[PDB]
């Protein structure tokens, strides 16, 4: 319980992250980014 | 194959999050995994979801997934208002966004705020419940 509190936690602050990666990718590549990335992000929280 | 229903509905809301999109209001943020929902812990669930959500959630194929999207919901509006849960209410309906309506001291904090719209997007899969909140002065 205690890790699944941390694990929610880095979810989190790597969503934050992305957003902050996707500002700067201008506004026709931001779709496929956030899609490819986001996967990324669910299969690393899955794993942990 | 690669790109499931909840990898598109999740990019949607990181999409409408960006400076270019929506700026100038409370950003909230909230992901819970499912498997911090007890459903059998009757406490937890009448304590922080009130009856239509309740009943809304238990008619759902995955019960646990929709209690996690609702909790991330709440956690997701008061991180953006920035002031129990109980008080924060989603009025959610199939195929459609759900609206966000406060009740106790989340209302009264809204006007101290001055908030005036709450809107929030909820995605929920077998893993994990993500929902954005912007709240709008």
């Amino acid at each position: 319980v205690t890790r699944e509190a941390q694990i929610k936690d880095w979810v989190e602050n790597e969503l934050e992250a992305l957003k902050l990666e996707a500002e700067e990718i201008p506004s026709e590549d931001q779709n496929e980014f956030l899609l490819e990335r986001t996967r990324e992000i669910h299969n690393e929280a899955e794993s942990q | 194959s690669y790109i499931n229903a909840n990898t598109i509905e999740t990019a949607k809301m990181i999409e409408n999050m960006t400076k270019e999109k929506v700026s100038n209001g409370g950003v909230g943020v909230d992901v819970e995994l499912i498997t911090s929902i007890n459903v059998e812990n009757d406490t937890f669930i009448e304590r922080n979801f009130t009856p239509q959500e309740i009943e809304y959630c238990s008619a759902q194929p995955s019960v646990q997934s929709s209690f996690a999207g609702t909790w991330s919901a709440k956690e997701a509006v008061f991180k953006s208002l920035g002031v129990a849960l109980k008080d924060i209410e989603i009025v959610r309906v199939n195929k459609n966004a759900p609206a966000v309506e406060l009740h106790g001291n989340a209302k009264k904090a809204a006007e101290e705020a001055g908030v005036t719209d709450v809107k929030v997007s909820i995605s929920h899969d077998d893993l994990q419940a993500v929902a954005v909140a912007v709240s709008t002065k």
